[PDB]
């Protein structure tokens, strides 16, 4: 099993950032699997993002959703999360995890270093 | 049987102000709750039901929170007649079932 | 108003027997989950007994075995027969429709004392 | 339901079998152990009945 | 607030060590699953232990979790310097998957 | 028949036996046979939420 994450490694205030993650060896197919992202800023703790289910029953984190719209395709093995308004505060590595129900995140990716500033 | 501690037992603040009482449960009630305030002498009158939602007609100076083991009932600004005893029921068992708390005396002044 | 009003409530020797009845208006109980409760004096309250939709009845096992809940579909009313009352069963005894997940309990029972000679 | 839930409160899936007895073309029955072949000895047979 | 765990800690090599996951916030739910994660130092994080108690097959035999209440405190036989990393814990809320604080494992 | 269920309301599935999974949406008779099997799955059916 793996999965990659891809996307720019520089972004300026207030732009749409775009990241895909692709994997190879399982899909969003079958029962209970899903896959979500993770960020962490350099030298802090994890947080959540955004969940999207095999199914198409998405979840967000609920602090900043109502915004980057995780949507994905499971024929290029392929999830999209996108998150707009970039803030200085933005500036954090980014994982994209398959997660099923007991074992929280079984399978995470690489991760995307992000900046921004002029 | 997940058991119920409400508190206090019994409480006096004068008209106007807020007040906080807190019932904690022994196990998992989720959002399975409700309040009722049965004032002394008739039927008992539900208040606020599931984890936070206030019955219909119940006045909106009411306020409940909590979920999972532990719940809170908060009024905003008591009035004379506020005073009553509260009790915070659970129903995580609905096929029959039920569980009360102990019940807080609340008066005024 | 829609309500259910009781009777039967009273005194009686040890090991005699009482009915208490239950009576609505308004608003039909054979379709409408009933359930008796009580209460004993001072203290708080306890579900005694139910009785469903389909006639599928239950009792509490403090009151199991001796207690019946019975109901009059055609007239919109509902029993409760008790036999052997002894020093415990001294209670105030409500009538009572329990909705639970949908609206908790809201229409209650004005009450009847059964207390025992002693 | 939510991974929080007791153990009262989590989902289970079931299966109910369902039999028929009364009339019966018998269609679906089989065990059929296969027997395995012997030759040149007076031996007990029942082929397929 | 939601979990919580601690800064670091310093054992001598070979001997044992536990790491606890304080939740320090009421009402996680039933609190039944909580992992924990092995951070490497930049690097993608590895599943150290899911099911508290339990342990996946295709790491070492020193990680031990348990429960005391509200923490987990997992356990490391044997220390080596190999096991200097970063260390998280993760387990279900009401409403949503929360993490840990961060912790900090150095071999000394 | 499959399905899913919760927990402390697989004992509603019996022969003869009254309660709210039974008498509302899915009843089996009291002269049944055959038999049922349950295997708890909250694996593949809780969400978060």
């Amino acid at each position: 099993i793996t999965l990659k994450e891809s996307g720019p490694t520089l972004v300026k205030p207030t732009q749409t950032l775009t990241l895909t993650c692709t994997f190879s060896g399982f899909s969003l197919s079958t029962g209970g699997v899903s896959v979500g992202w993770i960020r962490q800023p350099p030298g802090k703790a994890l947080e959540w993002l955004a969940l999207i289910y095999w199914d198409d029953d998405k979840r967000y984190s609920p602090s900043l959703e109502s915004r980057l719209t995780i949507t994905k395709d499971t024929s290029k093995n392929l999830v999209v999360l996108t998150l707009t308004n970039m803030d200085p505060v933005d500036t954090a590595t980014y994982y994209c995890a398959h997660k099923t129900i007991p074992t929280i995140f079984d399978y995470w990716g690489q991760g995307t270093l992000v900046t921004v500033s002029s | 049987e997940i058991v119920m501690t409400q508190s206090p037992a019994t409480l006096s603040v004068s008209p106007g102000e807020r007040a906080t009482l807190s019932c904690r449960a022994s196990q998992s009630v989720s959002s399975d709750l409700a309040w009722y305030q049965q004032k002394p002498g008739q039927a008992p009158r539900l208040l606020i039901y599931g984890a936070s939602t206030r019955a219909t007609g119940i006045p909106a100076r009411f306020s409940g929170s909590g979920s999972g083991t532990e719940f809170t009932l908060t009024i905003s600004s008591l009035q004379s007649e506020d005073s009553a005893v509260y009790y915070c029921q659970q129903y995580n068992n609905w096929p029959p079932g039920y569980t009360f708390g102990q019940g807080t005396k609340l008066e005024i002044k | 108003e829609v309500q259910l009003v009781e009777s039967g409530g009273g005194l009686v020797q040890p090991g005699g027997s009482l009915r208490l009845s239950c009576a609505a208006s308004e608003i039909t109980v054979s379709r409408n989950y009933m359930s008796w409760v009580r209460q004993a004096p001072g203290k708080g309250l306890e579900w005694v007994s139910v009785m469903f939709a389909g006639g599928s009845t239950f009792y509490a096992d403090s009151v199991k075995g001796r207690f019946t809940i019975s109901r009059d579909n055609s007239k919109n009313t509902l029993y409760l027969q008790m036999n052997s009352l002894r020093a415990e069963d001294t209670a105030v005894y409500y009538c009572a429709r329990d909705l639970g997940v949908v609206g908790a309990t809201d229409y209650w029972g004005q009450g009847t004392l059964v207390t025992v000679s002693s | 339901f939510r991974p929080t839930y007791g153990v009262g409160h989590q989902p289970y899936r079931v299966v109910v079998l369902s039999f028929e007895l009364l009339h019966a073309p018998a269609t679906v029955c089989g065990p059929k152990k296969s027997t395995n072949l012997v030759k040149n000895k007076c031996v007990n047979f029942n082929f397929n009945g | 607030s939601a979990l919580t765990q601690p800064a670091s800690v310093s054992g001598s090599p070979g001997q044992s060590i536990t790491i606890s996951c304080t939740a320090t916030s009421s009402d996680v739910g039933a609190y039944q699953y909580v992992s924990w994660y092995q951070q490497y130092p930049g690097k993608a994080p590895k599943l150290m232990i899911y099911e508290v108690s339990k342990r996946p097959s295709g790491v070492s035999n020193r990680f031990s979790g348990s429960k005391s209440g509200n923490t987990a405190s997992l356990t490391i036989s044997g220390l080596q310097a190999e096991d200097d990393a970063y260390y998280y814990c993760n387990s279900y809320t009401t409403s949503s998957v929360v993490f840990g604080g961060g912790t900090k494992l150095t071999v000394l | 028949d499959s399905f899913v269920i919760r927990g402390n309301e697989v004992s509603q599935i019996a022969p003869g036996q009254t309660g709210n999974i039974a008498d509302y949406n899915y009843k089996l008779p009291d002269d049944f046979t055959g038999c049922v099997i349950a295997w708890n799955s909250n694996k593949l059916d809780s969400k978060v939420g």
